[PDB]
RNA sequence: GGGUGCGCAGCGUAGGCGGGAGGCGUCGAAGCCCGCCCUCCGGGGCGGGUGGAGCCGCCCAUGAGACACCGCCCACCCUCUG
RNA sequence: AGUGGCGAAGGCGCCCGGCUGGAACGGGUCCGACGGUGAGGGACGAAGGCCAGGGGAGCGAACCGGAUUAGAUACCCGGGUAGUCCUGGCUGUAAAGGAUGCGGGCUAGGUGUCGGGCGAGCUUCGAGCUCGCCCGGUGCCGGAGGGAAGCCGUUAAGCCCGCCGCC
């Protein structure tokens, strides 16, 4: 019957999620739930516009989970990020090169992360030129880690700094379009 | 207050299925298909069935207090094919019409980085 | 205990008994303003508020008549205790 | 991701590290004809199949069911066993095809691309861009010339010097 769900559906409370601290503690959206519990565990898409309405970094989508609640606010921790698709796509043409990095991090704060980390080239380059930019991904992010924590990691990461770099110091192998860092998993926590 | 929900779409040569969740997709509002407005198989995923499923989902969810959506757009994928069917516009021009505010629209047909073998024979169909 | 009733034709959820032509309005009401719950969201039952003095029915239908007022049941899913 | 590259051929595509084979370029470096082909003999050799041991997601011979059909031992649909995978061995086959045996000298060139080297100009000073030349690989056009023709044409299916296999 009809009567049993509309006593579910009205028996669901709603709750407020909300952003962690290193970000700003913003109010992302509303989830239901009968109980509590139930709300521990569950992901959060959103954009990094949505929270600093930056026009350009729209692409960026950031997932965080739900670990707390206290009464009717749920709070979150971050859990990762990556690119979008339609960006990815548009950005892989044909006559070009692609260089990606898969590397696992530990940062001084003993958090451990899987970081993707994407290159493009102009041209159609060889290969030695490839694992060249990748040593020099490598270095850069290894250094990055043990200098930098968590918060500070994300931020940069994801305004643009770190890709800055990579580009700049690329260069110097073979010029550059659109470096960028594409994914972050978060794997562990002391 | 203004609540933002996701609408997943499932679109196939053969059936559509539309279906409306919160901002986590852990609780579940509406969820029609093209098969409950119809009574010809081969009628399932025509736009109108499409439409008209948009519409009832969207009713259901403006009951439940549901203003703005997101969406997903799918099709099956993996080994099966890539390319959505025809009822996916129809549906999202529907859900538009009902009355619900629109934000972002997305494309996640899974795609294989390289996977299974696929049901053809080493010579496809031969009809 | 709190809530909960379209067999038809219907001013509309007449549910059924005994009494009740009589019941109320400062033991303060309408008409007007915004709101949670029940449910065939039918539609009422419910609350703070401009409001300051009318409205039910014996008057017709329906087999049993009034949400006319007094005591009691019943169908559900719910709140405390022992 | 290429009309691309390495490999005797079969064949070889995630990343980092180790061991290992071969080719090109550059070279007033070393030996000093040590070379070519190869009867008989040997080594490698897709898929499928066999032996022995493990594993088993998806696909799927055989098999079983539903339809289509005059019938349907099939095409289409739903399921499914060996097998496809790893270790250690056998079998020795294909449109294994450039359907074109290997080496050497000669008979117009043009235009692309891959690697290396040289010389000029640009530069954001980049293992970077452009233009030209020599060597080697790999393609598309094409004149004489050749061929029954289709077509080949300095990567000959042309004229010469050789060896083996075959009709």
């Amino acid at each position: 019957r009809a009567a049993a769900a509309k006593d579910k559906w009205k028996m669901k409370e709603w709750y407020i999620v909300y952003a962690p601290d290193f970000f700003g503690s913003k109010e992302i959206g509303l989830t239901p739930a009968d109980d509590p519990e139930k709300v521990i565990g569950r992901v959060i898409e959103t954009t990094l516009k949505d929270l600093t309405g930056d026009f350009t970094k729209g692409h960026v989508k950031l997932y965080f989970q739900v670990y707390d609640v206290k009464g009717q606010n749920a709070y979150t921790k971050f859990k990762g990020h990556t690119l979008a698709r339609s960006y990815i796509r548009s950005l892989v043409r044909r006559r070009t090169t692609r260089v990606d990095g898969i590397f696992n991090i530990t940062t001084k704060d003993g958090y451990k992360l899987r970081v993707m980390g994407m290159v493009i080239a102009y041209r159609r380059i060889q290969t030695s030129q490839e694992r060249a930019i990748r040593k020099i991904i490598q270095d850069i992010i290894y250094k990055k880690a043990e200098e930098l924590n968590f918060a500070d990691f994300v931020l940069q990461s994801v305004n643009g700094q770190i890709a800055s770099e990579i580009a700049k110091e690329a260069r110097k192998i073979y010029p550059i379009k659109r470096a960028e860092v594409r994914k972050i998993k978060v794997l562990a926590e002391p | 207050k203004e609540k933002w929900g996701v609408a997943h779409i499932y679109s196939s040569y053969n059936n559509t299925i539309i279906h409306i969740t919160d901002l986590t997709g852990a609780e579940t509002i509406s969820r029609w298909s093209g098969g409950m407005v119809v009574k010809a198989d081969r009628d399932e995923p025509s736009p109108y069935a499409a439409m008209i499923a948009a519409r009832r989902a969207a009713e259901e969810a403006m009951e439940k207090g549901i203003t703005g959506v997101h969406i997903k757009v799918r099709a099956p994928g993996g080994s099966k094919s890539k390319s959505p069917g025809p009822g996916a516009q129809a549906a999202i021009r529907a859900l538009s019409r009902a009355g619900l505010r629109i934000g972002r629209v997305e494309d996640v047909t899974p795609i294989p980085h390289d996977g299974t073998r696929p049901k053809g024979g080493r010579r496809g169909r031969r009809v």
